[PDB]
């Protein structure tokens, strides 16, 4: 008979946020934290909200504060134990109602990255694949594997304090995989747009987000990679860079983008 | 065992050689005041009592006994370390309003960050501007000794 | 609290409304400006300050070495402490 | 809301482990520097009795023993003073 | 009619790693150097 | 222990070298020379208003409001 | 512009141009960016006036100067907008309290929804005053909007494509 305090807040009542404790059998749960929020559900408080998906780890809806650390419910284990197991939010999040967080900065930075393949040249007529090699192609190797959890984001010390300004582990992670990604043509372009003081250089190392990825990516390494590569290749002439593709997303829609 | 403090030889002199009463300048004044207190876990360094003892005495300015130039010499090296002082509290009270007004629309975190660090670089700054002012810097070796000279020693018998 | 609903934004760059951006670029020019101020202090020590031990010394460079070019005889032992 | 493992407290209590013992030898070392300069410029010296030793202090710096005001500051400690001091 | 919840600071309840105590150890490096001196020059100037 | 000169110029150099050497290390090279940046833009930076109260308008406007400008 | 200097149509279009870019370049929503550059870009842009004010007819400098002009017209317009919505959420913080907690929390907006109401206006105003500046309007004011509508919900025209 574990004890699960579950943070809860409605949207409508607009009431302090409330830890409401529920006991669970897990001779009768999964052993997973997402089974036992789905049975209190099912049997003693239908109103607790939750995302949830997968199941399996993979889609990255789930992501949640369980006992301090940040996890993915659905490949967290229940630890039975004298202590009750404390379920909240992600943290330093807008809560939209109990456990569901509000992650529209985290999509909206990610688009800012443009993470979509960009070349000089379009695809010839009659042209097959761009030739990538198994080396080139494992250089992409743990950074291709994110599922958007937000974990890293919301365990960034940095990101708690200057939300709005800095990208986020995995935002950043996200950048290094396309200025590493062979294929792509505008490797200058991006590591120009990203060499900023808040986006970029706001990371002092906590290395939060390596520890909590549920994963098993390393944001931390990748960033550090990301700094020592732009502090090599940086030119003068980056910033006009910057304002040439700038102008040529002129008449992009109205959406975060590179300017 | 039991210690006794006693008047140090300079002071001896001085005593012997005072010929009246010094006016005590107003910056005088105020350096002593202004002087923070001295614990004497251990006696070694003169403090604003001291101090004050020194300045008070009046010497002739014209006397070419070379005992009596000794006191006079400490005197102006005990005199310019006090007027010293006046510098503190103007550097602290700046060291903080200037800081304070500047960062008065920004939130409570950055004043407690801020404000600490100005105000001791500020006291650190008026306290250069005042020995710089008043003359420290360029005393001699044997300025800066007669003046830092104990005024009361541990008795030593025989 | 409550904040004005009836403020008229800046326009263009020469028909601008005061802002705390503004403010925050007075800072950095009173700000800099002290740091130049503050130069005078690092600056009149080591122009002003003497490091001798008595008013001897220059007395001796007057009477026995005017020139900067008497010899002195090396007694390592004196400066040596043995 | 409070926890022991919280980054708050575990970062608190790492920053004592850490700083404390180089503080106190980096303010002990001060101390120590101060000492040294003390012992040399005025040791202190232990005399048996008090009133024999400020007969001989009086005696030797030709001082009149009426106008020397003595007096007790601590168990341990006494002081002559001039009594005529403006 | 709907609004959303603030949730408070992280770092009272956040777990700790050591790699973010240790961090933190070297940011703060400078700020004890300072102490330090403020200290001697208070000790210097207020005992013995 | 009379020696007719004395060479000062190769120990007078490395001192100078060494004293000039770790205060421009210190001054220059470290990334913690910038740590009174960090520190302000993740804590300080972009945290203003100017429609909440502060002591420092507070005094000054007071003041003012006392003396009649 | 009080000057002596003197300088070739060629080097007036170059400092112009770089000046140009080195403006539509820089990250305006970084706030210290704006107000340590703008200062420079002052000086520079007195400058670079005096020297292409022949050229203004020039049509390879005079498009530049003109372009010039709008992006610095933007640049102080969107940065406007934000230095209010940077107000707004430092009062919706310190509304919050200390350590979140509410224990020293300042007042909070009360005419949040009507303030939010303003700043979209203003967005909307920025879009059209400055048409081929959308992208920086969007790094700015249009970010700037997203971070409101976190706290209140409020409707833009651009709220779907913000994810909201
Ligand atoms: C960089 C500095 C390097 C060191 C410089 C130095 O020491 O030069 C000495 C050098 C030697 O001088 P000297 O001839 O020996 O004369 C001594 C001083 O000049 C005479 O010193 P002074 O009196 O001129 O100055 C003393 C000094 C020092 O101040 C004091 O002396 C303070 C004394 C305080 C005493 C408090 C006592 C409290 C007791 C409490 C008891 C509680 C009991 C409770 C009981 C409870 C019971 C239940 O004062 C100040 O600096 C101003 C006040 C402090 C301002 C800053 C405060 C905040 C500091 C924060 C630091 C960062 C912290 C971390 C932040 C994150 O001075 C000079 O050459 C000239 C002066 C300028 C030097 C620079
Ligand atoms: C204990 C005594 C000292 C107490 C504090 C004294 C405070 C008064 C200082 C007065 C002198 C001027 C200070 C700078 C004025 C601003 C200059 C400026 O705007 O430049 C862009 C400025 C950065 O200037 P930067 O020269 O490009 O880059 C600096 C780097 O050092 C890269 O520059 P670098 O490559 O030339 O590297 C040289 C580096 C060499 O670095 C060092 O010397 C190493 C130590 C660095 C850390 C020292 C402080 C540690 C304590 C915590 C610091 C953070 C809290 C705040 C501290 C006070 C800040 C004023 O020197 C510096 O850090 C620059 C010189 C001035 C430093 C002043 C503050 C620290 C003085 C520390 C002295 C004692 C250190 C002992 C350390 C322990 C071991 C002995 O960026 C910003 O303004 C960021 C603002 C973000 C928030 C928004 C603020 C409002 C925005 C509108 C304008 C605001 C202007 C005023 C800002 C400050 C308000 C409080
Ligand atoms: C930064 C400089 C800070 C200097 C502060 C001290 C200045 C000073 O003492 O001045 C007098 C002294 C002259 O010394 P002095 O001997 O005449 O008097 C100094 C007085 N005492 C000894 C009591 C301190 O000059 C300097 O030290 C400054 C020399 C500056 C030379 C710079 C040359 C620049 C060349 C640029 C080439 C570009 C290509
Ligand atoms: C061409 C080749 C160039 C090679 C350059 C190599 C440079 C690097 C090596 C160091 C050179 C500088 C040494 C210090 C200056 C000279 C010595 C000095 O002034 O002391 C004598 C002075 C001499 O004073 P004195 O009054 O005692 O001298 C009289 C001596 N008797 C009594 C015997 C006659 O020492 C003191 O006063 C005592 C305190 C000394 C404190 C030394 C502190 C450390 C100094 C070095 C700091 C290095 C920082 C960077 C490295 C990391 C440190 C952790
Ligand atoms: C690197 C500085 C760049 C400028 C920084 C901003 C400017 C404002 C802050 C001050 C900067 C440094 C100013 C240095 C000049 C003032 C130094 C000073 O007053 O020293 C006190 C005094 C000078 O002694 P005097 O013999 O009276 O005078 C010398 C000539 N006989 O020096 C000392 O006591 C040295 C104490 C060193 C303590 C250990 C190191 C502390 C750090
Ligand atoms: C909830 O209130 C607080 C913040 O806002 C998110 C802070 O920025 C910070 C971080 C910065 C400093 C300087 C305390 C803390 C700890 C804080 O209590
Ligand atoms: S880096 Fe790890 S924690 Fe962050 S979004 Fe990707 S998978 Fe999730
Ligand atoms: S915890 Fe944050 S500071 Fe960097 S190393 Fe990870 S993104
Ligand atoms: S439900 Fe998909 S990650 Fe857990
Ligand atoms: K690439």
């Amino acid at each position: 008979m574990q004890t699960f305090r579950v943070y809860r807040y409605d949207p409508l009542l607009q009431d302090k946020p409330h830890m409401q404790e529920f006991n669970i059998d897990l001779a009768q749960c999964g052993p997973m934290i997402l089974d036992a929020l789905i049975k209190i559900k099912a049997t003693q408080d239908s109103t607790l909200a939750f995302r949830r998906s997968c199941r399996e780890g993979i889609c990255g809806s789930c992501a949640m504060n369980i006992n301090g650390k940040n996890g993915l419910a659905c490949l967290q284990y229940i630890e039975p134990g004298a202590a009750p197991i404390d379920i909240q939010p992600l943290p330093h999040t807008y809560v939209l109602k109990d456990l569901v967080p509000d992650l529209s900065n985290f999509y909206n930075q990610y688009k800012s990255i443009e993470p979509f393949l960009k070349r000089r040249r379009a695809k010839q007529p009659g042209e097959k694949e761009y030739y990538q090699s198994i080396e080139d192609r494992e250089k992409l190797d743990g950074m291709y594997e994110c599922n958007l959890c937000a974990c890293c984001m919301t365990s960034c010390p940095s990101y708690w304090w200057n939300p709005e300004y800095y990208l986020g582990p995995a935002v950043l992670l996200q950048a290094y995989r396309w200025i590493a990604d062979s294929r792509d043509e505008f490797t200058t372009e991006r590591m120009a747009w990203i060499n900023d003081s808040m986006r970029l250089y706001r990371c002092h190392g906590i290395m939060n987000c390596t520890s909590c990825c549920p994963k098993g990516l390393d944001p931390a390494k990748a960033i550090a990679k990301m700094k020592a590569a732009i502090a090599a290749a940086y030119e003068p002439g980056w910033t006009k860079i910057v304002a040439q593709e700038s102008i040529a997303n002129k008449k992009r829609e109205s959406g975060m983008m590179y300017a | 065992a039991n210690l006794l403090l006693v008047p140090s030889d300079i002071t001896i002199i001085e005593e012997k050689n005072k010929i009246a009463k010094r006016r005590i300048r107003l910056l005088e004044k105020t350096g002593l005041a202004l002087m923070f207190p001295v614990f004497h876990w251990r006696y070694s360094k003169l403090d604003k009592h001291d101090m004050y003892n020194i300045l008070r005495r009046k010497f002739d300015p014209s006397a070419s006994d070379p005992a009596i130039d000794i006191c006079r010499r400490r005197q102006e090296s005990v005199r310019r370390r006090v007027i010293a002082q006046n510098g503190l509290l103007p550097g602290l009270l700046l060291g903080v309003s200037l800081p304070w007004w500047s960062l008065r629309r920004y939130n409570y975190q950055s004043k407690l960050i801020v404000l600490p660090f100005c105000a001791y670089f500020g006291a650190i700054c008026g306290r250069i501007a005042g020995h710089g002012l008043s003359w420290r810097w360029v005393e001699t070796d044997r300025q800066r000794m007669l003046g830092n000279l104990p005024a009361k020693v541990y008795y030593r018998p025989k | 609290a409550r904040v004005p609903e009836d403020i008229e934004f800046t326009k263009n760059r020469y028909t601008r409304r005061y802002n705390l951006a503004t403010e925050d670029r007075v800072k950095l020019l009173n700000w800099n400006a002290f740091c130049i101020a503050v130069t005078a202090l690092p600056i009149a020590y080591v122009y002003y300050s003497w490091y001798e031990s008595s008013e001897d010394t220059d007395m001796i460079y007057r009477t026995m070495d005017p020139m900067r070019e008497a010899k002195a005889d090396y007694y390592l032992p004196l400066l040596r402490g043995h | 809301m409070l926890r022991y493992d919280s980054l708050l407290w575990q970062c608190t209590l790492a920053a004592g482990i850490w700083f404390i013992p180089q503080d106190v030898a980096a303010i002990s070392a001060f101390l120590l520097y101060g000492r040294s300069k003390s012992r040399t410029i005025n040791q202190p010296v232990y005399v048996d009795n008090i009133d024999t030793a400020a007969n001989e202090y009086f005696k030797r710096k030709g001082l009149d023993p009426t106008k020397m005001i003595m007096m007790r500051k601590s168990s341990k400690i006494t002081e002559i003073r001039y009594g005529e001091m403006y | 009619s709907y609004k959303s919840a603030h949730q408070e600071t992280p770092l009272t309840y956040y777990r700790a790693t050591q790699h973010a105590t240790s961090s933190i150890n070297h940011r703060l490096a400078y700020i004890n150097a300072v102490f330090v001196i403020w200290v001697c020059d208070s000790l210097n100037d207020v005992d013995q | 222990n009379k020696p007719v000169v004395v060479n000062t110029s190769g120990v007078v150099n490395t001192a100078v070298l060494g004293i000039s050497g770790a205060w421009l290390y210190f001054y220059c090279v470290p990334l913690r020379r910038k740590e009174w940046y960090d520190i302000m833009m993740d804590y300080v930076h972009h945290k203003r208003t100017q429609y909440a109260s502060n002591f420092p308008d507070k005094a000054v406007r007071t003041a003012l409001r006392f003396a009649k400008v | 512009m009080l000057t002596v200097d003197k300088f070739t149509r060629a080097e007036a279009l170059q400092r112009a141009s770089n000046l140009y870019y080195q403006v539509l370049g820089t990250n305006w929503e970084d706030g210290l960016n704006l107000v340590l550059d703008v200062p420079f870009w002052e000086s520079e842009l007195e400058k670079v006036d005096h020297m292409c004010e022949p050229y203004l007819c020039d049509d390879e400098i005079g498009p530049i100067i003109r372009n010039l002009h709008e992006t610095v017209n933007c640049m102080y317009a969107c940065e406007d907008v934000r230095d209010h919505i940077n107000e707004l959420l430092e009062l919706s913080s310190r509304a919050e309290g200390v350590m979140g907690s509410g224990a020293a929390a300042s007042e909070e907006v009360e005419n949040m929804p009507e303030q939010c109401g303003m700043v979209t206006k203003a967005y909307e105003d920025l879009l059209a005053r400055y048409p081929e500046h959308h992208p920086k309007i969007e790094q700015t004011v249009g970010h700037g909007l997203a971070v409101l509508r976190q706290l209140e919900k409020f409707n833009f025209k651009s709220s779907h494509r913000y994810f909201f």
